[PDB]
């Protein structure tokens, strides 16, 4: 996800929903104290390539060791 | 607010002031080129960051430049 | 307002001069190129038609010869399709033993080992096993010898140079005018009653006097050699007459309105039939003639010249209300105007469509010894699932290309579009609240189940065992198609299909044809995922409609065209606002949806449809009715049905499937492959680039075309394109070999 | 016995404090 | 005729052309001189 | 005649005007719940809150817990009802400490739909959310307390 | 010398229904922006946020959201229509700043009553190295 | 007007759209009643102390006084352990 989507439509679907927010009753009620807005470009870089790290590893060490371990041999 | 600087290869050609969709730039009157003017960012707190005058200017290499920086709601272009 | 033929002579002369100026349409392409992308762009804008002119004239007229020149294509690959039945097929022997013998149409030639691909597929034949279907529909259409394939394969051929010729004489001789292609009454006239109509009486007629009778004889087991030629059908009526005595009235009771009488051949019964498991004939030929009647009708509602019907402005102003203003008043200038316009209804309808057929081809198989094809019937649902989402996909596309390029309010308004504009916001934050919703009570049931039986505690998931989520309402459905017959459908014999009523299971050579498809929660929790991953899909497509123009984000979009890679890093970065990044990321959700639905109908057909027969009636399924409790965890679809049925093609190696097994790999390589796209970015690339030209300029062999990294837009359409094709041909080598060795 | 004790403290315990207390320094304003 | 050259010199149909003889070629020699890991003359 | 309308009149404020929004029934329904008694002490408001909100909690945590098939903790299952009741209590309270200085006013609007000057509700100060929380932390274990204590011929226990 | 003119409220606004993409809570407790401009005639106009809008015949004033909704609008008024416009800044305090054209003079064209601001008289591969502006608060742009 | 830079709170809309503005439905009595009960609870930073300490001493209770036929994890293995692949 992060790393096909880019910035620019996560933005937009932000402001959707802002409006989202501001227009229900009892909701309105709450207003966040910072801006939600979109991850920034290399945070997005930096945020999929973790999860495609952490999954690789977590991945391939589930794999190996009960590959190995369920055989011990 | 990002910030946004001229050079004096600036040929003064307008592109820059043309493209900006906020308003950042301006020309000046100056004698280092023919068309005798110059850009400039006055307003850069207005900046949204787009480089549409970096593509608009035909200098090699540019004469404007655009070194995003702190980050407000204007530079930003949150309308919430 | 008096319709009639407008043409004009010799607009454009036939001359090869324009094939020696490469980007001849484009202003600036005819320049030729001063860099890479030049050669790109000469191949994505060749068919913006208009992107090349603002003439609408000229635009429709390109568009009706394209058109010419695809159905001379299709002529062409039907003439291929029918000339490889009549010479390298084994459709005869297959006709004699259809339940045995194993379609195959094409034959490979023995030069570097690949001779394996010719396979025993039975008739003393090697070769491949096609999975298209054209024998079940040569046989569903009286064919039996090889020389009428070759007929109809010249016939093909014959008019793909008649569509041919009409392209090159109706952009170069007689063009039609503007207003000849703007008579819409006129077009959806002809196409309602004589296009639909005449066709499907047509083909009612071919199937009474040639369909029903040779598949009487084949049926009773006559040689396809001794069966009479179809047209000592039409001669001697005394062979029908046997066949169907009502042939002895001469039509007669057609005039006296004593259609009854026609019950022997025109019939009502529904199901399938016991011997070919395909649909009755009779119910076939019968449903044509109905569907003609329909079309004749309906292809006079629409006034021309002679003042009676309905002109289409007048239907659209008259329907408007409380809530949506003048609605509708605008549209018939936006649709006799905008191509985009129409082009998208008519892939969102066609696209609809290609899904239907889908789900109807195989829960009502139409054609003979269908049915009991797995490969074929697996392969064509599969395929009209992909041809109706990318279809939609694209309807998509030209909804957004219409709202940035032919939408103009102080022109041509329409209140119903105006209005929508007008609460964007509110729609999308809508779907994408529903999205969530669907996401975490659909899939996170999954999570929920894979959780639990990890843990030990499979009486805590959701299961027919244990919290069942019945599909109550779709079973409420199923069981009054069932009971429908003889109630509700008094003429009806039996039920609709198979997969309702409940017994009459239907065998074919020892091999299942249909029977009743059981629905539990398994079937629940996929079900909502559909829902879930169309909803998603539409989210992203309509979010890139409904914005193409503007956005608080972005006010001036639509000047920055349909297709473009961004705005900028600025506004905390705009990558991908363009409508085209929309239909980019919507390719990727209609693969996810797609996919999710192929192998929801593989496993649900594999395991509680398909399946050998005793010859006491015990039905073994090709999986042990493991559905119901392998696929209500995410576990279970990797272990139970991908890791289980993936056997077939990573084992097909030494064998005729071994092309299967080459495919599975080479598709994931090309999927894999289109990460490197999707990933990066053309900056990187074009500075390596500058090193590799440094390298050419020191041996004096740097080119004048100057190299280039892909556009930001390339490089997504380049990623988006490997990406669908690798996943797509896996899961095709995946299916191919699977249903072709267990099948 | 202790773990019953820990696993909670710092699955449960611990976890609500420190986003909470975090949530409150990161939502200051001097 | 000079224009129909042309568009048989483009690169597309130039490098249509060429790779097929080249495939053709190729085929052939396969044909007949299949198998061979080696280059057995010396 | 038309049913949708800009809001308020004002066609440049984001938003509009629809049965569902702007409705007699709706207008004095949402009017008439606690949260919009912009005149109320919030502790009271909360207490409502708090009792409606509590008593809704134990159906799904019991019908739906791990426990709930041996009805014997089963039904005492509504201990995990009080235990999100004091998570949102926390929640609830470092919203306000988060939200709410001590000596500031109310952030809440100070006028009507009508243009008239308006007194702008306490709930959005920081006595004012203080006190709608411990409303809706005693008024909610309260509900969850008083939905326990009625196990007794209901169709759904 | 050149006198801005002052925004006049009671300034009539375009005739329009209502959408979903005009302003928020934003414009309460921030700010928001004001264009005016002079129409010789009733005339329908996209909205740079909801769909179609009739633009008045005399003066038009227009409450927006952000300055790029104003300067957007604007262009395509002085380029589809020919009108002159101008747009404001509005604090929450009532207080109106006038931003567009700053002049009177549109920007693109040089004014000579205007100050260089950000003009570094130098080509722009003779800015330093890092390097030499490290752990000083300065950017080489900067100089 | 729709358009004052004396009132922008109309001119921004800024208005309470539902809020009743009526007096009290609650009668008093009941309103004593829950004023002198929940006062306590009334104070923020007290009530956060409370309800950490008071929840997490609590959780830290039902935890370690949890019955094996409740949890399985107290209740331990009831079966003879099993044999490794190779080893114990
Ligand atoms: C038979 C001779 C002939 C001649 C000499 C011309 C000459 C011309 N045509 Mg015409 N035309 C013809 C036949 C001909 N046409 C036919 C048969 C059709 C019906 C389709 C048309 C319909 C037509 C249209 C709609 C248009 C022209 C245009 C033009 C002019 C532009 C130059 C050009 O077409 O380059 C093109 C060179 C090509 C090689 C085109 C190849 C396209 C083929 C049909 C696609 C084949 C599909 C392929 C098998 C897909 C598989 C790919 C796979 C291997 C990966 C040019 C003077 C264009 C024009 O007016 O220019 C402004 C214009 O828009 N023609
Ligand atoms: C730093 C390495 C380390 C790691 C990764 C673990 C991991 C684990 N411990 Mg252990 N523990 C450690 C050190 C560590 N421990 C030390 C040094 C002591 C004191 C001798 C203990 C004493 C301890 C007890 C009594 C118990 C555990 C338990 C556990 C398990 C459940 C988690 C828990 O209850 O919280 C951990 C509880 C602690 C008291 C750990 C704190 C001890 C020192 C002071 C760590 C410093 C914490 C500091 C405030 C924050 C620094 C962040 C981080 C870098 C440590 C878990 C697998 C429980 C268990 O076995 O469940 C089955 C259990 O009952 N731990
Ligand atoms: C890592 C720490 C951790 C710990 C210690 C627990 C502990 C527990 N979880 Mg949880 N869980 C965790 C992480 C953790 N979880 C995470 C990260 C997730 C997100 C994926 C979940 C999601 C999850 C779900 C969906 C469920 C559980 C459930 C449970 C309970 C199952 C055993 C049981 O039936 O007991 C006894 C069962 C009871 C109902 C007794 C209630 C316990 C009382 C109310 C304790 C009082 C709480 C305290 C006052 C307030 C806590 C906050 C505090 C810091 C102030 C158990 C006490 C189940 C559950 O709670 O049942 C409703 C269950 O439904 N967990
Ligand atoms: C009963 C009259 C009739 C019939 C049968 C058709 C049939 C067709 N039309 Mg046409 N059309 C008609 C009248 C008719 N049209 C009228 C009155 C108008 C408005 C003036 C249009 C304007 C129109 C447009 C703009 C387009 C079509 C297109 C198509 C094709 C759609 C694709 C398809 O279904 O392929 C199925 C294939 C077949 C059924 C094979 C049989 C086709 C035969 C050879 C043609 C028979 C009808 C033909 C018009 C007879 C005239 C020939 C004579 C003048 C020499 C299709 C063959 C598309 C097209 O041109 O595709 C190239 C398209 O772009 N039609
Ligand atoms: C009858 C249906 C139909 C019609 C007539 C059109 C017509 C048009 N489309 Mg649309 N579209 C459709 C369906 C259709 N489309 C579908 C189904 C989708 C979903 C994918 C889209 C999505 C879409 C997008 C996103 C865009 C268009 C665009 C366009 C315009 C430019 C076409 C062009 O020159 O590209 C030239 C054609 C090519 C360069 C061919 C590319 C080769 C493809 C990518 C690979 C095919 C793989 C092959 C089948 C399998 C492997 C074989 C290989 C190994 C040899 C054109 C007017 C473009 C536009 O700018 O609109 C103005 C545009 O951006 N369409
Ligand atoms: C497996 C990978 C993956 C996942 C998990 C998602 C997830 C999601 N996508 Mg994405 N997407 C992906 C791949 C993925 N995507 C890729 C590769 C692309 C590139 C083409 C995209 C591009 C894309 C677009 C363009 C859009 C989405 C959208 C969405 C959201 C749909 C709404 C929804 O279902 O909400 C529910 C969330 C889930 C179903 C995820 C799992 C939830 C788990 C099971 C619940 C666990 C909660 C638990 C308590 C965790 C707490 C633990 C504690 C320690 C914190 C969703 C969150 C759409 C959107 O924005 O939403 C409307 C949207 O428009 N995706
Ligand atoms: C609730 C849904 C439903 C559906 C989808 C159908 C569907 C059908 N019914 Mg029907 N019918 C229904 C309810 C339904 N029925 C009920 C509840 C009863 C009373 C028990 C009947 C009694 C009934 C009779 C007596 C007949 C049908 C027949 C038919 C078939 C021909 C339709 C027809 O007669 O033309 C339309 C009939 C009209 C009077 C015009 C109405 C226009 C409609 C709304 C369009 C058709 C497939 C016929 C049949 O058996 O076909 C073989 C027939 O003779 N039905
Ligand atoms: C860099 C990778 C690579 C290399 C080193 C080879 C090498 C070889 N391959 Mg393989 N192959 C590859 C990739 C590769 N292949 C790929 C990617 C595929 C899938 C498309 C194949 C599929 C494949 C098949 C199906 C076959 C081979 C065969 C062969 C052998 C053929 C020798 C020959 O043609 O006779 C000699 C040819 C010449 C001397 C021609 C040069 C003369 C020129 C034209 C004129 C010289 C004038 C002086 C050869 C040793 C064939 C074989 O028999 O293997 C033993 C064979 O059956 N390859
Ligand atoms: C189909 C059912 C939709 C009923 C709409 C009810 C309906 O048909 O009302 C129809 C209503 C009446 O409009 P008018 O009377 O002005 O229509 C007259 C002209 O437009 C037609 O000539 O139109 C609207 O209310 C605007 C749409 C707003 C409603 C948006 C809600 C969308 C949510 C729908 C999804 C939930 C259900 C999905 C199930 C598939
Ligand atoms: C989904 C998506 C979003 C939307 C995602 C957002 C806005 C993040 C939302 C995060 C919520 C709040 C939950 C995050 C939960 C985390 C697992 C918790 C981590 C917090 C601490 C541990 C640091 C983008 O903004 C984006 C931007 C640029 C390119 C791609 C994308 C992209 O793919
Ligand atoms: C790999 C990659 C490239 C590099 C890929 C390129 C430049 C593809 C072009 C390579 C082909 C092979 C060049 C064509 C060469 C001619 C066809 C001549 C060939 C000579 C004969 C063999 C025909 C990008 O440019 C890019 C841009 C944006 C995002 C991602 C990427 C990306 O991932």
């Amino acid at each position: 996800m992060f790393l096909i989507s880019w910035r620019g439509y996560w933005q937009e679907l932000i402001e959707t929903l802002a409006w989202a927010h501001e227009r229900t009753p009892l909701a309105n009620l709450i207003r966040w104290r910072d801006k939600p807005v979109a991850l920034s470009i290399v945070q997005a870089r930096l945020v999929g390539l973790v999860h495609f790290s952490v999954g690789y590893i977590f991945t391939y060490a589930a794999f190996l060791i009960a590959s190995t371990s369920g055989k011990f041999g | 607010s990002h910030s946004v600087k001229i050079y004096d290869t600036c040929i003064g050609c307008t592109q820059c002031v043309r493209a900006c969709p906020t308003d950042v730039l301006e020309m000046i009157p100056w004698g280092g080129c023919k068309a005798k003017q110059i850009a400039s960012a006055p307003r850069t707190e207005d900046c949204v960051g787009c480089k549409r005058c970096e593509s608009a200017c035909p200098t090699d290499f540019l004469s404007v430049r655009v070194y995003l920086w702190h980050e407000t709601t204007r530079s930003m272009g949150l309308a919430y | 307002p008096e319709v009639k033929i407008l043409v004009d002579r010799d607009p454009i002369k036939t001359s090869f001069e324009q094939w020696a100026k490469p980007g001849h349409f484009s202003r600036t392409i005819a320049k030729g190129p001063d860099t890479t992308t030049w050669i790109w762009n000469l191949h994505a804008d060749a068919h913006d038609f208009d992107s090349h002119t603002s003439d609408l004239e000229e635009i429709s007229r390109k568009v009706f010869s394209a058109h010419f020149g695809q159905l001379s294509i299709i002529f062409l690959w039907l003439s291929g399709m029918y000339f490889h039945g009549a010479r390298f097929s084994n459709y005869e022997a297959w006709l004699n033993d259809p339940t045995h013998i194993r379609p195959s149409a094409q034959v490979v030639w023995p030069i570097v080992g690949q001779e394996i691909l010719n396979g025993d597929v039975g008739g003393g034949f090697r070769g491949i096993q096609i999975t298209s279907g054209f024998f079940q529909i040569w046989r569903a259409s009286g064919i039996t010898s090889e020389l009428q394939l070759y007929c109809t394969a010249i016939g093909a051929l014959v008019f793909a140079a008649l569509m041919l010729f009409a392209g090159w004489f109706h952009y170069h001789k007689a063009a039609p005018k503007l207003v000849w292609f703007q008579d819409v009454e006129s077009m959806l006239n002809h196409h309602l009653a004589g296009l639909l109509g005449l066709g499907s009486l047509s083909w009612a007629g071919h199937q009474v006097h040639v369909s029903l009778p040779i598949n009487q004889f084949l049926n009773a087991g006559v040689d396809p050699k001794e069966i009479p030629l179809p047209h000592e059908f039409i001669l001697n009526r005394d062979l029908l007459a046997q066949l169907y005595p009502s042939f002895a009235e001469g039509a007669t009771p057609f005039f006296t309105l004593n259609w009854s009488k026609y019950a022997d051949f025109l019939t009502f019964r529904g199901g399938l039939d016991p011997l070919t498991g395909g649909l009755w004939l009779t119910d076939i030929a019968h449903h044509h003639l109905a569907i003609a009647i329909l079309f004749l009708i309906a292809g006079h509602m629409y006034r021309t010249n002679w003042g009676i019907g309905h002109g289409i402005k007048d239907i659209l102003e008259a329907h408007k209300g409380p809530f949506t203003g003048q609605g509708h008043k605008g549209l018939y200038e936006i649709l006799t105007t905008s191509w985009h316009a129409q082009l998208s209804i008519n892939l969102a309808m066609l696209g609809s469509l290609t899904i239907i057929v889908a789900h109807h081809m195989y829960a009502m198989p139409p054609y003979p010894y269908l049915a009991t094809d797995y490969g074929t019937q697996l392969s064509l649902f599969t395929h009209h699932m992909w041809i109706g989402g990318f279809l939609i996909v694209g309807a998509a596309a030209h909804a957004a290309i219409f709202m940035v390029r032919d939408y103009d309010p102080t022109t041509r308004y329409n209140d119903l579009l105006d209005r929508v504009l007008r609460h964007r916001d509110a729609i999308i934050s809508h779907l994408n609240w529903v999205c969530i919703f669907l996401g975490f009570h659909s899939f996170g049931l999954y999570i929920h189940n894979d959780t639990m039986s990890a843990l030990g505690r499979p009486q805590d998931m959701f299961s027919d065992t244990a919290i069942q989520l019945q599909p109550v309402f779709a079973q409420w459905i199923q069981n009054t198609h069932a009971l429908a017959p003889g109630t509700t459908a008094p003429g009806a014999t039996t039920s609709t299909s198979l997969t309702w009523g409940g017994g009459d299971l239907v065998s074919v050579g020892g091999k299942v044809a249909l029977l009743p498809i059981p629905l539990g929660t398994a079937d629940f929790l996929v079900h909502h995922i559909h829902a879930f991953t169309i909803h998603v899909t539409v989210l992203i497509l309509l979010k890139g409609v409904l914005f193409a123009r503007s956005s608080r984000l972005i006010p001036d979009k639509a000047n920055l065209g349909f297709r473009f890679p961004c705005d900028g890093p600025g506004r905390g970065g705009t990558c991908q606002v363009s409508a085209w990044d929309h239909v980019f990321l919507g390719l990727f959700w209609m693969y996810n949806a797609i996919s999710v639905v192929i192998f929801h109908f593989s496993w649900k057909m594999q395991s509680d449809v398909w399946g050998s027969i005793n010859d006491q009636g015990v039905v073994t399924h090709i999986t042990g009715g493991n559905f119901a409790q392998s696929s209500i965890t995410i576990n279970g679809w990797l272990r139970d049905f991908l890791w289980a049925q993936a056997s077939q093609v990573i084992q097909s190696y030494g064998s005729s499937l071994s092309a299967y097994g080459l495919f599975f790999l080479g598709a994931h390589f090309v999927w894999a492959f289109s990460l490197m796209f999707l990933f990066s970015g053309r900056g990187y690339w074009q500075e390596l680039i500058e090193s590799i030209v440094w390298a050419h300029n020191k041996l004096k062999v740097a080119p004048a075309t100057q190299p280039r990294a892909l556009s930001i837009v390339q490089g997504r359409a380049v990623g988006v394109t490997h990406y669908l094709l690798g996943g797509i041909a896996t899961t095709w080598a995946f299916f191919l070999a699977r249903i072709i060795a267990v099948g | 016995n202790l773990p019953s004790l820990f696993v909670p403290l710092v699955g449960l315990l611990f976890p609500a404090v420190a986003m909470a207390s975090l949530f409150l320094h990161v939502e200051k304003r001097l | 005729m000079r224009d129909l050259k042309t568009y048989l010199s483009v690169a597309p149909v130039a490098s249509t052309l060429w790779f097929a003889a080249l495939a053709g070629l190729l085929i052939e020699i396969n044909r007949f001189f299949p198998d061979a890991l080696t280059f057995p003359f010396f | 005649y038309q049913v949708v309308q800009p809001i308020n009149g004002d066609p440049f404020i984001g938003s509009l005007e629809t049965p569902v929004t702007s409705s007699p029934l709706v207008a004095w329904y949402l009017s008439n719940l606690p949260g919009y008694r912009t005149a109320v002490n919030p502790l009271l408001r909360g207490i409502e809150v708090g009792l409606a909100h509590g008593f809704l909690l134990v159906g799904p945590f019991v019908k739906a817990g791990p426990l709930r098939n041996t009805e014997i903790a089963g039904q005492a299952g509504s201990l995990a009802a009080g235990g999100l009741v004091v998570i949102l209590s926390i929640c609830l309270t470092i919203y306000g400490i988060s939200s709410f200085n001590e000596g500031d006013p109310s952030t809440a609007p100070s006028l009507t739909l009508t243009g008239r000057k308006k007194q702008p509700d306490q709930l959005q100060t920081a006595d004012g959310w203080a006190k709608f929380t411990g409303g809706f932390f005693f008024g909610g274990i309260s509900g969850v307390i008083w939905a326990f204590f009625l196990l007794y011929v209901l169709d759904l226990p | 010398g050149f006198t801005p003119p002052e925004l006049d409220p009671n300034t009539p606004s375009p005739i329009f229904g209502g959408s979903t993409g005009g302003l928020l809570r934003k414009a309460q407790v921030e700010e928001f922006y004001v264009i005016t401009w002079e129409s010789p005639k009733e005339q329908i106009f996209e909205m740079p946020t909801g769909g179609a809008a009739i633009m008045r015949e005399g003066p038009n004033l227009l409450k927006l959201a952000r300055k790029e909704q104003c300067l957007a609008l604007g262009t395509r008024l002085r380029s589809k229509y020919k009108i002159k416009y101008q747009f404001y800044r509005v604090f929450p305090s009532g207080e109106v700043q006038y931003l567009h054209p700053k002049d009177g003079v549109y920007p693109e064209k040089v004014n000579p009553g205007r100050q260089g601001v950000g003009v570094n008289f130098r080509s722009i591969g003779k800015n330093v190295s890092p390097i030499e502006v490290k752990f000083t608060g300065k950017q080489p742009y900067d100089l | 007007v729709y358009f004052d830079l004396e009132d922008l709170g109309n001119t921004t809309g800024q208005w309470d759209l539902y809020g009743s503005d009526a007096p009290s439905p609650y009668n008093s009595l009941q309103s004593k009643f829950f004023e002198t009960f929940a006062a306590p609870f009334t104070k923020r930073g007290l009530l956060l102390k409370f309800l950490i300490l008071g929840g997490g001493s609590t959780l830290a209770y039902f935890s370690a006084t949890a019955s094996g036929d409740i949890l399985p994890i107290k209740k331990g293995p009831q079966l003879p352990p099993q044999l490794g692949p190779r080893l114990g």
